[PDB]
């Protein structure tokens, strides 16, 4: 048997256990997506750590980022969401970027991964 | 001919309901009918004791069909008048409806199968306490299907050795733990001592990984005072969730639970226990639909929906017909998956299905295509049966799943090409392989008692 | 020491040699399985999925010693007349259960073995509870000689009569049909199961009529009186509210639905009682969609054990005059389940183990459905004089009014009473006592036209 | 469009968002703060953050700072209080620096911005 190691091993949710992902991976997902007619979007961030309270249920710190500039309402092609991570990419080299989706349907969110690390 | 109107409109604040009957030979159709609408409201065709308005305080009878395939079995519909049943109260309308017509003798046997109900009655329940949407805000998890499991053995292991697992088990990459449903206080552990342990272990293994965790702790109890003070001790703590069993402990406990729960936030998780004894046999009792309506109109989180693979009864078309009406807002009447009626909700939230009892690796495909990213599965005996330990085990249970949800995401079939899926999987984890030589030829199959 | 697989179940669950203890649980259901499987691994299945048991072997059990805390099917035996038919019996440790708690109890042995994919049918039959677990109890609130005591009535049964098919009626009407049929001479008054409040008729001010009516009905006739007020409620707040008023009027009854309400209000209310001095009576509806079909459910003889722990004074039980022989000797023997101090097996009355209560008080037995003058005496010769007897359209259908209707069934019964104790025989004269008394009471008369003899 | 930075940028109240105050600016506030009839003090401390309580509404920690001697009455001329700032500054060179002004028919402060950073 092996043991699964406990010391500095850090996991960013979905898509954090399989092999690291391609830019072909990538520009996959970003079309299943657009294809169900889904609004995208970039956020922002330096850091990663969750705080509670004493006797709250229910409420926990670090779960807002920062939004890049606005939602691509109207967008058919993923090639310009690509060109968008360079430019936040180059803008803040020090932070993690994640890639949301948004149904207006139900009101909620649809998908969500992490693109760049420090 | 009274009790039989064949031409009544019915309106639109209305109760009406669907009996399946077998008659007695002799006994004719139509005449039967008419004895189930008054043996469930007043118990009589004539006038002899009237004349003290009635009338506005009976149920009629309005259609009637023979059912395709068997020559003694027909459809009954019957209607209420709304001004029957008292607002808020789940008990009562259990009690009006059904509460004397199983005993009728000139009959053989009866099964409800379904109910519609008005939006004029709907709006005085309070439902259930958060829905779906602000859970997954609350919880911070989008895009895929929840994962889970349950503690064996049941009966026998103390509260630190409790405590222990519950660490292992979670620091390896689920998400919720639960206790067994026969688990409150007994001599060889209290529940006190289990919560603080459960506790300490949840908050170390949430420092770690850097994602939230929980566990269901189990409020049943064999007094109202003693429920009510079980659930203060975890507000006090602050864990999130809760757990109850809502057909052993009773509807009148269940609904002063969610109140509770709504006041303090916190999630409520039910269990569906003993309710085999009522809805198995084809011909006889309640049919497990108008329970789900019952239980969605009194107030939930989560339910447990079953599996169709696993160790326990289970239909296809029908699960899809009954998680369409717990999670949906607006259906439409399908007779070929068993929906007599259609039904509006006028903005209540839904309610998550899971689904529990028997699996393993080699069925991940299959669900992910019955149930959407929308449900949450458990394992139990996949988990503690790894031929290495708990956290090996759980890391096996993640995999699959990122591969399957990969795989749909790309296109690709999955009833098709399923086998492929998992074995390419496996050519770069190491526990994966170990878990798919254990369990390679265990199914269960066997001829369906309740087909349709 | 691990090996991980999966086994069969009769390699640990099967011990057809094994002598139960004096603190066991034991139970006896009925089964029938699919065309494959043998019936000892059917019964261990039971056994295992019901008290510590999965389907694929785990590590964590060597560290907690078995051997102590599992379930053990000792003994099979096959149905005649049927083929696949068998009884199956399972002892259970006593350290299995928590105490004063009826639900644990129920969701351990019916939870979830009435669903597996290898059985076609269930059912369960009768259960043993050993004397250190029934301690634990609290039992009924007053019982049987102390409610005697507090009525102050002995040596006959007594009366009682239903408010039948008169709903959409005001407040005012009901209490003035309360008053008549009190007035007439009987004892009790129900209500109907089927309310609670409706916006025909609130709570508040029907208890204030029928409140009113009772000290009324009582200061004429020197006798106490009583009726039933339902307590059953939405949720324990509103239950509690109501006991609360109906106590600060100074009523001694109230009453309250089981099965469609639940275990645990049900504790609580009894706790209540027990504290403020209040009477219970209890009504069983839905029962018939579990306790009906012969090869699944429950038997309500275990339902039956099952009220009398968790507390109650009456209890309905149903007639037994329309049957045959052969049966009305398991409704013999589970009145006797619920009367009685000590009950032996006896197979030919569908008992199948020994019951020991150690001084626990008894519960009173109610019949109703149906039944006119002429069924006096069956009825007085069949369960005694311990019972409650209700008419319902025997009463309101007289053709002179309410009051007198309860004249003719009070001096029925006197007359049925007078006559068993001077030795004649209740079974065979039966229709000629009742003629004789018609002779002196005219209200006995032009009841004894409407209503014919029996053969 | 363009995006706000998030990271490191702190800000001190009043007349903190317009370009950077000039000696000129500076004493053209006193003027008008002595035209209206009201007495200057200054204030300064190593330190701006702010700290709350668990449940206290309206409770915040760091809102006291040091005075340097005593408020100036009876000043007429602005000179004066430009060469008590050079004495303060000379005197603790790792300090921020404020000045205030007071009302004493209201009871309340009137005015109050930086001067000096470390
Ligand atoms: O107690 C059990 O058996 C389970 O924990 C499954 O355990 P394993 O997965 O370890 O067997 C679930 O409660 C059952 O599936 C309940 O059935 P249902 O969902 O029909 O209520
Ligand atoms: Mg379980």
């Amino acid at each position: 048997m092996q043991v699964w190691n406990p010391i500095d091993n850090p996991k960013f949710e979905t898509l954090s256990y399989l092999p690291p992902l391609t830019d072909n991976q990538i520009a996959r997902e970003i079309d299943y997506m657009l294809r169900n007619k889904w609004i995208p979007c970039l956020e922002f961030d330096p850091s990663g750590t969750i705080t509670t309270l004493p006797g709250q249920p229910g409420y926990y710190g670090g779960r807002y980022w920062t939004m890049w500039k606005l939602p691509m309402f109207g967008c058919n092609n993923a090639g310009y969401v690509l060109r968008e991570i360079e430019h936040c990419k180059n803008a803040y080299p020090g932070c993690f970027i994640r890639v949301l989706g948004f149904d207006n349907i139900r009101q909620v969110q649809c998908c969500a991964f992490i693109v760049h690390k420090p | 001919l009274t009790y039989y109107t064949p031409d009544y409109e019915t309106k639109d604040t209305d109760i009406l309901a669907a009996f399946r009957m077998t008659p007695q030979p002799g006994v004719p159709p139509e005449e039967a009918g008419a004895a189930v609408a008054a043996e469930s409201s007043t118990g009589t065709w004539t006038t002899v004791w009237t004349d003290g308005s009635l009338d506005r305080y009976k149920g009629r009878c309005y259609d009637i069909e023979p059912v395709a395939g068997e020559e003694n079995q027909y459809i009954a519909y019957v209607a209420y008048p709304l001004d029957l049943f008292e607002e808020g109260s789940v008990t009562n309308m259990f009690t009006s409806i059904v509460g004397n017509v199983f005993g009728f003798k000139a009959l053989r046997a009866l099964r409800l199968e379904d109910l519609r109900i008005p939006p004029a009655y709907s709006k005085t329940f309070q439902g259930p306490p958060h829905g779906i949407q602000v859970e997954r805000d609350k919880l911070n998890k989008y895009g895929r299907p929840l994962l889970g499991c349950t503690i064996k053995p049941k009966l026998g292991l103390s509260a630190k050795n409790y405590g222990r697992a519950v660490y292992e088990c979670l620091r390896g990459g689920l998400d919720f733990t639960k206790d067994d449903e026969n688990v409150n206080s007994q001599p060889f552990m209290r529940w006190r001592d289990r919560f603080l342990f459960v506790a300490e272990a949840i908050f170390k293994s949430q420092a770690e990984t850097g994602e939230i965790k929980g566990h269901y702790l189990n409020a049943t109890a064999g007094t109202c005072e003693e429920m009510m003070k079980r659930a203060q001790f975890a507000r006090e703590l602050g864990m999130p969730i809760v757990m109850h069993d809502y057909l052993t402990g009773g509807f009148t406990a269940n609904t002063t639970l969610a109140h509770y729960c709504r006041d303090n936030g916190l999630l409520l998780h039910i269990h569906r226990a003993m309710h085999a004894v009522i809805d198995r046999q084809r011909n006889h009792g309640i049919h497990f639909r108008v329970l789900a309506k019952a239980l969605r109109m009194s107030g939930g989180d989560h339910i447990h929906s079953g599996t169709v693979v696993g160790k326990l009864e289970g239909e296809r078309e029908v699960t899809l017909g009954f998680v369409d009406l717990l999670r949906d807002d607006y259906i439409e009447k399908d007779r070929s998956r068993g929906i007599y009626f259609t039904q509006d909700w006028v903005s209540m939230p839904g309610v998550l299905p899971v689904a529990s009892g028997g699996i393993h690796v080699w069925h991940m495909p299959a669900l992910t295509e019955i149930f959407g990213d929308d449900s949450v599965l458990q394992f139990g005996g996949g988990t503690l049966g790894h031929p290495w330990g708990n956290a090996p085990g759980a890391v096996a249970n993640r995999v699959a799943l990122e591969a399957c949800v990969q795989a749909r995401n790309e296109g690709r079939d999955l009833a098709r090409e399923g086998n492929d899926i998992i074995r390419e999987a496996s050519k770069w984890s190491p526990e994966l392989a170990a878990a798919c030589e254990v369990w390679k030829e265990i199914k269960f199959v066997f001829e369906t008692i309740d087909t349709l």
